[PDB]
DNA sequence: GCTTTTTTTTTTCACAATCCCGGTGCCGAGGCCGCTCAATTGGTCGTAGACAGCTCTAGCACCGCTTAAACGCACGTACGGATTC
DNA sequence: GCTTTTTTTTTTCACAATCCCGGTGCCGAGGCCGCTCAATTGGTCGTAGACAGCTCTAGCACCGCTTAAACGCACGTACGGAATCCGTACGTGCGTTTAAGCGGTGCTAGAGCTGTCTACGACCAATTGAGCGGCCTCGGCACCGGGATTGTGAAAAAAAAAAGCTGCA
């Protein structure tokens, strides 16, 4: 029974997704999450579909790029597994977070 | 006077002129510079009230840049407003990362 | 008005999808503790971006958030976005 | 023969400088740098005194701030000593250099 | 020696003092040059803009405003010189 | 149990730094002076935008089948991290 | 300097994954059309700013003292990081469950457009005190020394906890 070495598929995924541009979050789950959060601020709101798409474009990009910063932060501490503290440093140096 | 009408020290007149002139819009409502004076006045007072405390807490009568820096950096909200601002002669908040302290 | 109150949709942002985003960021190995932490971050992004869009809406008196509402809001957060007007 | 252990004056010096507000770079050398660098964009330039001090408040401010972020990276790599790769990472993450 | 690389006028002692005020304890030797590099890029960027202001205003004297306006553009807003 | 080492802990002494007294003198905050222009005013005119009414876009709900993806568990390797030096 | 294994390297096939083509089909890039409203023409009038001339501000050069800071060197402690070692968190793959997505269907809130009318804000001329710069004063605050007090640590001394050896039962 054939079995790929841990990392060899992660590395493939890494190349698969860098080559592409389609959105990586499931479009309805995300849409439900937009609407849920928006209630906090105002009820019985409609969203243009383009406004929701504009939000999932702006989100995915923000995280995808935070994950870059975060990966350097893992590697800086001679690791390969990104950990919570990695994100938190990335965000503290970005100044998103006290 | 207008500032007197609005309950304000800040000059509702002067403010109104800076808006027409200052390339913000073609026309300026009669409310805007009243409101705008009030908000500038509010924020001014919160810093001075906090920095005037920092002076007295250092037995000093005159407020200095350090007193403002201390007032401002210790107030979660004022810090965020002035997060990308530098106060000349403010200095920085005493703080030493824990893993550096002895034992 | 014909049923609209929302559930708990943050778990909709599945571990598969967070893993795919990390993949696009060139991340090879991911700790157990990332996925929940990521949702916190994502939530706080969205809360901030929608608050501001929702403001721009409430000002123009609309009950419909436009793409421009979201665009104007994103430029405000220093996250300028291209290809939805403006 | 009294001898304080490594790092124990450091901490004194930290406590000391964090308590104070006074420029830490010598003012004349700084100024001679500001004119050296100004030449490369225009010759026979004069400066207001306060222009140089505006430049020097701004510089130290940036440097101090960068050192905080540098320290944080160095502590993130389970280290106590800042090194260039700390500065360079904190600048990579600030979006200052690619 | 002692000749016309004014950047070196930025002494180790002064670089040490900054990183102190920035809560730094133990300082690698390589750092005082890295710092020197970084400081220059900082000034280059700010001064280029400040003098770009100067040349536009048709003057030979760099004002403190010119710097203030430059520092705003670089996102390093500075209070207490004419803001 | 014993003795014999490292390690850990406690106790004692040295030294900066702070705060309390005593002081002096410099320099700029503060406030008054004397002039000036920018704020105020009532008048006149034009159109911005409130409003109300009308159109019809597009946003929201609902369904049922298809199948791609998420899900959860078994399995073991290479990673993280502790320790040493 | 060996003899005996582990460690690292090599070579040989099996297998999955990705790659590249032509074929096929759908739809949106591209473009033509006809009508509109915004860019252009040609005119007028008023003032923003270019320009010359003069004022005096503050930037520069220089010099000669007095330190405080930079400097260079001796010395060693605590640090960075290399090397080892061990447990399991993570990746890979499977069978099972889920609901996203799809395309269609039916309803209407509300986005957005129109026309109407007036409340309001820009414009003006006349007046005038609020706030400007200039300048004088007087006490806050920097800096002084003496000595007590309190953090802040380093060393040296005591205690304890491991390291190694035992002397019977
Ligand atoms: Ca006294
Ligand atoms: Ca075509
Ligand atoms: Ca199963
Ligand atoms: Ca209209
Ligand atoms: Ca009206
Ligand atoms: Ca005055
Ligand atoms: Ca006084
Ligand atoms: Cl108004
Ligand atoms: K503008």
């Amino acid at each position: 029974p054939h079995r790929y070495r841990p990392g060899t598929v992660a590395l493939r995924e890494i190349r698969r997704y860098q080559k592409s541009t389609e959105l990586l979050i499931r479009k309805l789950p995300f849409q439900r999450l937009v609407r849920e959060i928006a209630q906090d601020f105002k009820t019985d709101l409609r969203f243009q579909s383009s406004a929701v798409m504009a939000l999932q474009e702006a989100c995915e990009a923000y995280l995808v790029g935070l994950f870059e910063d975060t990966n350097l932060c893992a590697i800086h501490a001679k690791r390969v597994t990104i950990m919570p503290k990695d994100i938190q440093l990335a965000r503290r140096i970005r100044g998103e977070r006290a | 006077t207008r500032s007197s009408r609005a309950g304000l020290q800040f000059p509702v007149g002067r403010v109104h002129r800076l808006l027409r002139k200052g390339n913000y819009s073609e026309r300026v409502g009669a409310g805007a510079p009243v409101y705008l004076a009030a908000v500038l006045e509010y924020l001014t007072a919160e810093i001075l009230e906090l920095a005037g405390n920092a002076a007295r807490d250092n037995k000093k009568t005159r407020i200095i840049p350090r007193h403002l820096q201390l007032a401002i950096r210790n107030d979660e909200e004022l810090n965020k407003l002035l997060g990308r601002v530098t106060i000349a002669q403010g200095g920085v908040l005493p703080n030493i990362q824990a893993v550096l302290l002895p034992k | 008005r014909h049923r609209k109150v929302l559930r708990d949709n943050i778990q909709g942002i599945t571990k598969p999808a967070i893993r795919r985003l990390a993949r696009r960021g060139g991340v090879k190995r991911i700790s157990g503790l990332i996925y929940e932490e990521t949702r916190g971050v994502l939530k706080v992004f969205l809360e901030n971006v929608i608050r501001d869009a929702v403001t721009y809406t409430e000002h123009a008196k609309r009950k419909t958030v436009t793409a421009m509402d979201v665009v104007y809001a994103l430029k405000r957060q220093g996250r300028t976005l291209y290809g939805f007007g403006g």
